[PDB]
């Protein structure tokens, strides 16, 4: 066990979330053995108490008491509790604290989100952990986050929405110019997620994939595994699905150290994939990410 | 008795809303990261109503885009990209070998509310 808590507890947290929420979407409990749901959701209670300890005064997250908070970790923090709100009771303090934080202090006035303290954990950022085109990718995972947020949260903070489309703009503004599959994926989803994916832009997310069936870029293949479930996310929400077999195939076909991401983001996508499309493929595994 | 406070653009609250609001009772503002408060931070509740909130003054933001124009570039540091608040300076030197086109004194500027007015320096 590596010492930063205020990490730690969320890469450990996260197989657990995400199990629970694919098999409620895809509503799958009956085959893996509904008896053991609730005790799956005691585990994330657990996981969700435990990061209280690190958020600190300003409703932020760091890995220690004492070091100063990052706007990824807070970021990736809103996004999983967001997840768990109807199956855990969450503070709605400590997620719109967190989500008002990032918008107050963290994003700049263009709509660029800014990290001044980087997380510890390198490995559990996925293909962020990449220098170019931080700006947008960095921005584009804030954003979502925020997205997912929007509707528990706009209420008891009413900067959210601006905030939103001001990233939006930036990502809009800046999205032909992106060279990496990983960007393009990533801010691709979040701009179809606001319906601001289309013209030169949407052709150029589309034709960006290689054989019409992942996003991909030189390096550690985690990586593209993430950013072809932020692409399958982005179909989704565009309802392409004459686009989206073989991107399912391909991911399917897929199945550690570092994969926090790729953890979070294929059951994600899988789980919309098939809540979603009529007459969707058979598909994987969850005890691996929820044992017993 | 006053309902919940007013938005105001690049800021809110600096605490959580409610739904209603017992008269005397204040909240405060903050603007986004770069932006000023004009005004009071503070508002109450007179009379079942909220008294006046503040405004947000826009930063300045200097672009690759805006730098390639005008002919001036960054004069102390080298980012291709900076903001600038309102009340705070800018200062640049001319492009590749330029003469100050503008007024007798325009290198050195004061952002304010967005606008911020750069000199020009032409060719030659
Ligand atoms: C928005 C912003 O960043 N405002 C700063 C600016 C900008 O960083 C800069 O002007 C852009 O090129 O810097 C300011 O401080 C400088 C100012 O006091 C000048 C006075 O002419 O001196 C600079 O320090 C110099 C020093 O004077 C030199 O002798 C030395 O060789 O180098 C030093 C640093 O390189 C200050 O940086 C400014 O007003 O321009 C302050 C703004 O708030």
């Amino acid at each position: 066990t590596p010492s930063g808590a205020g990490e730690q507890n969320m890469i450990g947290m996260t197989p657990t979330v995400i199990a629970v929420h694919y098999l409620d979407e895809t509503e799958q409990w009956e085959k893996f053995g509904l008896e053991k749901r609730q005790g799956a959701l005691e585990l994330i209670k657990k996981g969700y108490t435990q990061q209280l300890a690190f958020r600190q005064p300003s409703s932020a997250f760091a890995a220690f008491v004492k070091r100063a908070p990052s706007t990824w970790l807070t970021a990736y923090v809103v996004k999983v509790f967001s997840l768990a709100v109807n199956l855990i009771a969450i503070d709605s303090q400590v997620l719109c604290g967190a989500v008002k934080w990032l918008i107050l202090e963290k994003q700049k006035p263009d709509g660029v989100f800014q990290e001044d303290a980087p997380v510890i954990h390198q490995e559990m950022i996925g293909g962020l952990r990449n220098n170019n085109e931080k700006d947008m990718a960095l921005t584009a995972f804030v954003l979502i986050s925020l997205q997912e947020a929007k509707d528990i949260c706009e209420e008891q903070v009413n900067s959210l929405p601006g905030s939103i489309t001001k990233a939006g703009d930036f990502l809009e503004a800046n999205y032909m110019n992106l060279q990496r599959s990983y960007t393009v994926a990533i801010a691709g989803y979040a701009l179809a997620q606001m319906g601001r994916l289309k013209g030169p832009l949407l052709n150029k997310f589309l034709t960006t994939a290689k054989d019409k069936n992942r996003w991909e870029d030189p390096g550690k293949q985690l990586y593209n595994v993430e950013a072809t479930s932020y692409a399958l996310l982005a179909l989704l929400q565009l309802k392409d699905f004459d686009f989206v077999p073989p991107v399912v195939r391909w991911l399917n076909e897929q199945r550690g150290y570092g994969s926090t991401q790729a953890t979070f983001m294929v059951f994600q996508a899988l789980a919309q994939y098939q809540k979603d499309a009529p007459d969707h493929q058979e598909l994987l595994d969850v005890s691996l990410q929820l044992p017993s | 008795k006053c309902g919940p406070p007013p938005p105001i653009d690049n800021g809110d609250i600096t605490s959580f809303p409610l739904s209603v609001y017992a008269p005397a009772s204040s909240v405060e503002y903050q603007c986004q990261n770069l932006y000023q408060l004009e005004g009071n931070k503070r508002i109450t509740c007179r009379n079942g109503q909220w008294s006046e909130p503040p405004k947000c003054l826009h930063p300045c933001v200097i672009s690759r885009e805006i730098m390639e124009n005008y002919n001036i570039a960054l004069r102390w540091t080298a980012k291709q990209k900076l903001y600038s608040r309102t009340g705070e300076s800018v200062e640049f030197v001319c492009k590749r070998g330029y003469r100050l086109s503008s007024r007798s004194h325009t290198l050195r500027t004061t952002c304010w509310d967005g606008k911020l007015e750069y000199p020009t320096c032409a060719k030659r």
